[PDB]
């Protein structure tokens, strides 16, 4: 459906945000948008290397 | 939504215990990404820190230099509430306390930032 | 160091100093600030830095035709699995410098304290300088913030060391 | 912890910078506190480069080293109030601007 | 006296490095975009509706498709429900 | 260390110590079982994560076309050397931090032993530590096995470094 | 090291003496040599490493067309798209390794100066040893090339620091 | 090097699971050995988590630190054997199995 | 295919030196990625090891800790020979002595584990 | 094109002063990569090196062990001139003097090469 | 600084090689010179692997570690002078070939 927003990413899916670098929520883009993946989920490590107790 | 008010009489005698009670509503203590500070208020030195205890799978502990030998904060998880405990109180101590929330973190870490105030006064003969 | 403090919330280095005044707890600032600009420098290349494309090719279809579909079909998908690869190989990269720096100002940190103490004491082999001497709270504090004289402390400390 | 100034009357309108230099050169973990009289304080600025909830977009702040500055695009009748800076666990001694 | 200690959390995530695979890190944020609002939003670009009309019906004035005379557009969107009334 | 050891199969580090019994080699198991896991896990990555690919276009022609086949002989050409560059860069990639982080496990080993030996022991510069204090064979292990303790060394140790 | 210094051109790495007899400047020229290798390695596989190819895909129209014009404008598009993100990445790698390389070469400069001092001086914290045995400029030149030998200074300078 | 098990009477087909502790932690190295009495023994699995030549699908192992454990998915008549654990080079007091 | 045939007597007198020919046939002893041990087997200690020996262009030779002044292995190029010397016997090493290849290697290291072994018995008065 | 014209008397008393002007045609001495240096030729020694100066910000100047407390040499920058000044000169010191203009660099660093050299002769009583 | 030649005679067209054996292993620094008597010394090879301006093809030179060589690949009427090796601030004793 139409609706309103700020946001330049359109997908058929619906219009995503693009202040991630990547996505895959489908491969026909439109506008500013975020570089189509395979993956799912990509974490980026912004922390140490966790050690329990 | 975060609401906090805290209780807690404002008349003491000194060279006694204190007491202050800080319910919460809206938001519960056991929050992973939060801390609960205390910062008392004064005409004549200001804004200053007293300590803090958030919660790593159980409660911890944390003071100032000044006040690290007479006070003591103890959590409760039964109804919401956070109570502070001052021991041996002096009548230098004739201001206001705040009961505010830390946890504006960034990648995971405290950064000392509050949110989510409180209001209350204290006044000692 | 064999492993880490669980209720450490402030800072991601820092000390647990204790004496016969008791036992405290301080966040290092410096090491931990210089940590965060490089990993929110990271970050920075990476969010908002997309690019814009307006018109492309049809990349779905419905009815099956002979050599331009799947011509198609197959510049599509060399497109996807080339991005997918470099997805993998930007993040891998990054969190393989990400650690790798963060352990290294660890043990930077280490160092600097062995420095500043040059002759007033050494490694205990369990990340701790086990120190007897007349060092109150506020001289640990003069090593955080870099203000610790060892002149004043070095003929005190010398007889000492001989003597426990 | 200190701070240029401590009292000042500025008109409507104005654009005022407000200094407070540190004894640590960090600025991820210095925030801006603001407390009108009368009512507990709020939070306009954390780690002195992006505001807070509630806060309308005339106020900025700087990193330079050591010197964090906080400043007001334009003064509003509704912003007398007294200004708090804390590094990580100090406050200054207060700022108070009038209208 | 003097230790030197580090941060830890109870529950970390899981992220994927060069050398291992399952290295154990206290923060990391999500890069991937895995989900959407649900509705094409208008505001930046001009979206034109297609209301059961394609961009050829349109084109050549099918009549339950007049309402897009002399109309300008910056992203066209055909609906799959679609259909043509008129002259084979 | 100025050059490595021809004798030495069963592990990448080692010790050839020298004293009045005679010298002995045994190779270190440690830091050699952590450089093969790290090694190990790159190879993982790597072996046996292929992607299948069914149907895909012609790539070789026999009838010379227009623009359709020029077309299809240049997104086979395209994939074929932006994946021959994606191999060279993984491979320098991977055959750098692999050095880089066998050359820093030596090291580490090499302060291990400096740090254990805290006050009976000082570096040369070669990497041979000329000890002359009375440790043996048993007391050479004793540090490969991190057992040592200096304190029954400190004084014996102190006043043999003045005399020699 | 706080800061460089501005006046000197014959080398990375170098050191500035200051003795009774006044204060020098020279430039050390081994472990400059080695980053300039390491350095110049880089170039080489970059510069004159081409690929020739002869014929291709017309990458500019002038008439409009259909399917067929628009998908050799989306496979020219995505391989310079593709080649310019791996242009980025591969200056950005270098770039990090160059500068982590090269750091590491100041610190392995300012280890082999103590290590070589090992009885003899210490380290202050700027990186200025201060010194007060008789170690004229030759016994400075000395420590530059190696030759320096603690054995001869062993005995004079401990009784030095204990005076001082 | 110690091991828990030394001698035990499973029933054909049984799961059995020896463990050998060890002193020092690396995976790698060690190795497990079968001997059938009068002959020469043989290597069923090396580095703890790959089988060797002339080894069936029922023999499986695992490294967890410094614990390692030998496990046969079903036990059979030609399987009496007095079983062997090697590290680097300590060889285990033995672990003899029966039917 | 690899075998190997070790051979000697198995019957020497106490105090006196020890003579063990281990034959080798389907390999060669100069081999780089390849060792070869001596592992003695009683019924007492069991399982222990001796020494080993090997070719990185030059004879090798490494020992146990308590058979470090007693034991010698003489490798053989000529007839694909490695021969075990044992010198000053003594009778608690009644037991059986079996030769063996090392050398399943990973990344080219000799991880210890020893394949392809062999039989013999000694006793001794 | 880069030409370097040095000039000065070649005739002087000994146990005194020495002036040797090399005048710079083509180029300017402000160069941010290229240093001076300057080079005496003896039939007895050879080639060796005296000092060299250059510009960063600020004119720096470099000497020789040999004569550290005895040359000091002066650039101009109003009419593209360096001088040289060599003081309480030496009858040994009867040899000719290079002015050459270093800076062949690489990655910004002056490796020590020579180009754009001059002609001059001195000998003295 | 050493250098192995001191005074040849060789032919028209031959191939000399002139080696200057130096104390400390670096390559980028040491350069070559070459002297006609009463001429103004120029630079042919600078960091010992690559030639300078107005120098022809015949002149090359090597690094291996320490030892550096300037080699000729043929001796002409107009190439009789004295080379000179330096490094960084020391010179050589001397080469001189003759036709
Ligand atoms: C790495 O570090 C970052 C920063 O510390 C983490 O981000 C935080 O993650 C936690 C939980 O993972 C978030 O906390 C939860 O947020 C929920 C939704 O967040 C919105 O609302 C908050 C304000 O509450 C905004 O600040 C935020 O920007 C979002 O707009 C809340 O709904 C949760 O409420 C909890 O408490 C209430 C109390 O009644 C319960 O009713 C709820 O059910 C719930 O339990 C909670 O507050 C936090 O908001 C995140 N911060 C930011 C800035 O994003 C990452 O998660 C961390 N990564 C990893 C892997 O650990
Ligand atoms: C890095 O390290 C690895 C492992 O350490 C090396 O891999 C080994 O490489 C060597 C030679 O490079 C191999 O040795 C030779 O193998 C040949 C075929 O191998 C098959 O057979 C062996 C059993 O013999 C199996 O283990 C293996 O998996 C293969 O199935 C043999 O034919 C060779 O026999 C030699 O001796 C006979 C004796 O009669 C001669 O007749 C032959 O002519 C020949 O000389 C020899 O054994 C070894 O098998 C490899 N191991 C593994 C596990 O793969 C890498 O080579 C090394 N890389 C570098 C660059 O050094
Ligand atoms: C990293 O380091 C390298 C090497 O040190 C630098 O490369 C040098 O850059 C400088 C300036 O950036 C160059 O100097 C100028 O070169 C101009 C043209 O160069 C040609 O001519 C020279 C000979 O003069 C050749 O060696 C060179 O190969 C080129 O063929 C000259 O025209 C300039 O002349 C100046 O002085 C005259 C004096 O009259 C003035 O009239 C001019 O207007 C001008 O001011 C000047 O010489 C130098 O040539 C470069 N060397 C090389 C080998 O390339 C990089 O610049 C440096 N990078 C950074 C970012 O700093
Ligand atoms: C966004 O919309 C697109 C298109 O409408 C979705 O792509 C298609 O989604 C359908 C249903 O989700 C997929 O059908 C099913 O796929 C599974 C495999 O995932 C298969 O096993 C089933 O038999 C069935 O075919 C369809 O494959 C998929 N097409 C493509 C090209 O991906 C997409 O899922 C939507 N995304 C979101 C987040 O809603
Ligand atoms: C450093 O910290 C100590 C701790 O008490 C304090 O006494 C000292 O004043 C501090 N120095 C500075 C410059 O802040
Ligand atoms: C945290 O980790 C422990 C592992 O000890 C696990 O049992 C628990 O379920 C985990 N909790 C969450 C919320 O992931
Ligand atoms: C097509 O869209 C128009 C506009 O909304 C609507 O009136 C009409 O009913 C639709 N057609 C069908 C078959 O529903
Ligand atoms: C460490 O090695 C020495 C070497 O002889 C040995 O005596 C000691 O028992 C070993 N310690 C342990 C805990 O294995
Ligand atoms: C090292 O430098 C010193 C400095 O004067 C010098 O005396 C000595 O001869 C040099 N040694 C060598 C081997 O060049």
């Amino acid at each position: 459906p139409i609706g309103k927003c700020n946001s330049e990413c359109i997908t058929p899916n619906g219009s995503i945000p693009n202040d991630k670098p990547f996505q895959n929520v489908n491969r026909i883009t439109y506008g500013a948008c975020p570089r189509y993946v395979k993956q799912s989920t990509l974490k980026l490590a912004t922390g140490m290397r966790n050690v329990p107790e | 939504q975060i609401q906090l008010q805290q209780s807690g009489p404002g008349l003491v005698k000194p060279s006694q215990t204190l007491s202050l009670t800080c319910s919460i509503s809206g938001d519960t203590v056991t929050n992973n990404y939060a801390a609960w500070d205390w910062i008392r208020q004064s005409p004549t030195r200001g804004l200053e820190w007293l300590g803090r205890t958030f919660y790593r799978s159980k409660w911890y502990k944390e003071y100032a230099l000044s006040v690290k030998s007479r006070l003591t904060i103890s959590p409760d998880t039964s109804k919401n509430q956070i109570s502070l405990q001052l021991s041996s109180v002096t009548p230098e101590d004739t201001a206001v306390y705040y009961c505010a929330r830390a946890g504006i973190t960034i990648f995971g870490l405290i950064t000392g930032g509050l949110d989510y105030w409180g209001q209350g006064s204290l006044v000692t003969v | 160091i064999e492993n880490g403090w669980e209720g450490m919330v402030d800072g991601w280095y820092g000390f647990r100093h204790q004496n016969s005044e008791g036992r405290g707890q301080a966040a290092d600032l410096k090491s931990t600030q210089a940590a965060i600009d490089q990993i929110n420098g990271k970050l920075n290349r990476l969010i908002g830095k997309t690019n814009e494309k307006f018109h492309q090719i049809e990349k779905e279809f419905s009815e099956v035709e002979g050599r331009i579909q799947d011509l198609e079909k197959y510049v599509e998908d060399t497109k996807i699995d080339l991005w997918s690869y470099n997805a993998e190989l930007l993040v891998a990269l990054e969190n393989q410098h990400t650690i790798d720096l963060t352990d290294s100002e660890m043990n930077k940190l280490f160092e600097k304290t062995k420095k500043q103490l040059r002759e007033n004491a050494e490694d205990m082999g369990n990340g701790c300088f086990k120190i007897y001497h007349k060092c109150d709270n506020a001289c640990i504090g003069s090593i955080r913030n870099g203000t610790y004289d060892h002149d004043v402390y070095r003929d005190e400390a010398l007889n000492n060391r001989f003597q426990i | 912890m200190t701070q240029s100034p401590s009292s000042l009357s500025a008109s409507v309108g104005d654009r005022v910078t407000i200094t407070c230099r540190t004894s640590q050169s960090l600025s991820s973990y210095t925030h801006w506190y603001q407390q009108k009289p009368g009512k507990a304080p709020k939070l306009l600025i954390y780690a002195a480069s992006s505001r807070g909830s509630g806060v309308p977009s005339r106020f900025s702040g700087s990193g330079s080293g050591t010197d964090f500055t906080l400043t007001i695009s334009s003064l509003q009748p509704e912003d007398f109030a007294t200004y708090y800076c804390q590094q990580s666990r100090t406050f200054g001694q207060g700022t108070k601007v009038e209208i | 006296t003097l230790c030197l200690g580090h941060h830890a959390v109870p529950n970390g995530t899981i992220v994927k490095t060069i050398t291992n695979d399952q290295i154990e890190v206290t923060n990391a944020t999500e890069l991937v975009q895995n989900s959407s609002i649900g509705e094409i939003c208008d505001s930046p670009h001009q979206i034109l509706d297609g209301e059961n009309c394609t961009l050829i019906d349109a084109l050549l004035g099918d009549p339950q498709c007049d309402g897009f005379q002399n109309k300008k557009w910056d992203l066209f969107v055909e609906r799959s429900k679609a259909y043509s009334n008129c002259y084979p």
